């Protein structure tokens, strides 16, 4: 049976992003499905929401793989949802595609990683922060490993550039008004040039219009994110949005017939609730190649589906995209992007070819990116 | 050293700063016995032209106090200071305290008292010399520690190195540039 699972959260702190990762994905069984879906066979999907707790993700990925015969699955985001997962699918032998950009410092045979590792976009991303912004920045982030990963790189990274990491701050992820109050105000004691947020989900939106409200209305530091999305920036009034920095391998506002194809097939297929993001993107591309090597192999049998997934360089939205045999990571687009004033994503930066991941690198070196930035 | 301190007393240079006479004879006729070169001034005067360790002089009522006072307020801390004093009375002893001697002898003089009032005020006045010296030496080391420790840090921090790390590079670099680790640790501040 031809039966992706697909285990992304419908409520819960991130449920808005993978909200959009659930559709991005349906959106590619869909169209598979049209294409002959696999060998005669239509795809079809299984969904459960496991509500962004890291338990319930094991409990649903057991579930399917124990009593629906899932082999293929699909989901996942916060890491430790990823963690939680990762044995159920080993066990199994399954193959599960991750659509999410991650700390990195993993290998699983089982694991597609199709987001970006921080070689992809933390690294450029502080290339250009460090280039463009003063020295003096302010981290806030949630408190889980991704953020916190994520600002030990940063943290060693402008200190080695010269630069003053002033305040790193940790909020909850489903942090209280007093939370945000105390954040904000400590952000706004630091008087900081810029503000480097690691905040995923639910409360993004108010953390920044907190910031906004907090300043005086007057040219506060611009915040820069590796983890707000189109989501997030879809809540935000007009000028909270304003001049923020945002980096993906994806945006909607991409100027080409590629990108406007999946604009408006995402347009016209996803909810009202469901706002196109760079990991729907994600997930359209993974659930695509999934298909394809499945009709290249002729059936639905993880050994003969994965051998043809490393071969399959695929046309996706963002831009070409493969899967490298050696680590299962991709090659991927990186887009800076600052938020003019219609919330607009204008994409300021982009590497001049996909990059080629490397998860365990240690020491990003910044030069890599002086060339194309400057 | 209380047998260096001994050893040395015939390479000392005295002189006696006090009106000619029977007491600066009998002074000058014991230091030189004693071994000392000695030689004898009198009326003070404004710089020594030669260098003198230890002076032994009168405590007068006039002008010559204050030349005296200046003339050894002007010249090197190490010179010993010897007053001869015939009175034991509030003036008297106000001039000797202002002047700071490290030893005085009581009048009238005889030969008896003389050296071991100038072995006592010269221990006195070299112990003087060197807790100045230990305190500026000890003020320049903990302004010293303090930028090699900031510098550290500094280094620790900016690289992700440890203590010992940070320390192998001052180190290091200090001791390839031929300086101070201290220039090194200045330079980076």
């Amino acid at each position: 049976r031809p039966l992706i699972g697909l285990l992304f959260s419908e409520t819960g702190v991130t449920a808005d992003i993978e909200r959009s990762q659930r559709y991005g994905a349906l959106l590619a069984v869909e169209q598979l499905n049209r294409e002959g879906g696999v060998g005669g066979r239509p795809i079809e999907t299984l969904s459960q929401d496991p509500g962004g707790d890291p338990d319930r993700y094991r409990l649903c990925a057991e579930d399917f793989i124990r009593n629906r015969g899932v082999r293929f699955l699909v989901g996942c985001y916060m890491s430790h949802t990823r963690k939680a997962v990762m044995p159920v699918v080993e066990r199994a032998d399954a193959l599960l595609c991750y659509p999410t950009p991650y700390e990195g410092f993993e290998y699983s045979p089982n694991i597609v990683y199709g987001g970006p590792a921080p070689n992809q976009n933390s690294a450029p991303l502080a290339a250009y922060l460090i280039r463009h912004y003063g020295e003096r920045v302010v981290f806030i982030g949630s408190d889980y490993i991704y953020p916190r990963e994520s600002n030990h790189v940063m943290r060693h990274l402008y200190r080695q550039h010269g630069g003053t990491v002033l305040e790193e701050i940790y909020i909850p992820l489903y942090p209280s008004d007093d939370d945000l109050q105390r954040a904000v105000e400590r952000i706004y004691q630091a008087r900081a040039d810029v503000v480097f947020s690691t905040v995923v989900g639910t409360g993004t939106a108010e953390l920044y219009r907190a910031i906004a409200r907090r300043y005086g209305d007057g040219r506060r530091p611009p915040i820069a994110s590796l983890t707000t999305s189109e989501a997030e920036v879809a809540k935000m009034e007009s000028d909270v949005a304003e001049g923020q920095v945002v980096v993906a391998p994806y945006f909607s506002s991409i100027d080409t017939p590629a990108s406007r194809a999946f604009v408006q097939a995402c347009h016209g297929f996803f909810p009202e609730n469901a706002t196109i993001t760079a990991w729907a993107e994600a997930a359209y591309w993974q659930t695509l190649l999934l298909g394809r090597a499945a009709q290249a192999a002729g059936n639905w049998r993880v050994e003969d589906v994965q051998r043809h997934l490393y071969d399959i360089d695929i046309d996706a939205p963002q831009g070409p995209v493969r899967v490298e045999r050696q680590n299962n990571h991709s090659r991927l687009s990186s887009r800076i992007a600052e938020i003019d004033a219609r919330g607009v994503f204008q994409v300021r930066w982009q590497s001049p070819e996909p990059i080629r991941p490397d998860p365990y690198v240690v020491v990003h070196n910044l030069d890599d990116w002086s060339a194309s930035m400057g | 050293s209380a047998n260096s301190l001994l050893g040395s007393l015939r390479e000392l240079q005295v002189l006696v700063l006090n009106p000619p006479g029977e007491v600066s004879d009998a002074l000058v006729l014991q230091l030189i016995r004693i071994g000392c070169s000695v030689r004898q001034c009198w009326p003070p005067p404004e710089a020594f032209d030669v260098p003198v360790d230890v002076v032994f002089t009168s405590i007068f009522q006039n002008r010559h106090h204050d030349e005296i006072a200046a003339l050894l307020a002007a010249g090197t801390p190490r010179t010993t200071l010897v007053a001869l004093v015939e009175y034991e009375s509030p003036a008297v002893l106000s001039q000797i305290i202002e002047l700071e001697c490290h030893g005085v002898i009581t009048q009238p003089l005889d030969a008896h008292r003389v050296l071991p009032v100038l072995v006592s005020a010269r221990r006195i006045s070299e112990e003087m010399a060197k807790l100045k010296q230990k305190t500026e030496q000890l003020q320049d080391r903990i302004a010293g520690q303090a930028r090699i420790n900031q510098a550290k840090v500094l280094l620790m921090q900016r690289h992700g190195w440890d203590e010992r790390e940070a320390h192998q590079h001052l180190s290091r670099e200090a001791m390839k540039r031929r300086e101070p680790i201290l220039k090194i640790a200045q330079e980076l501040l």
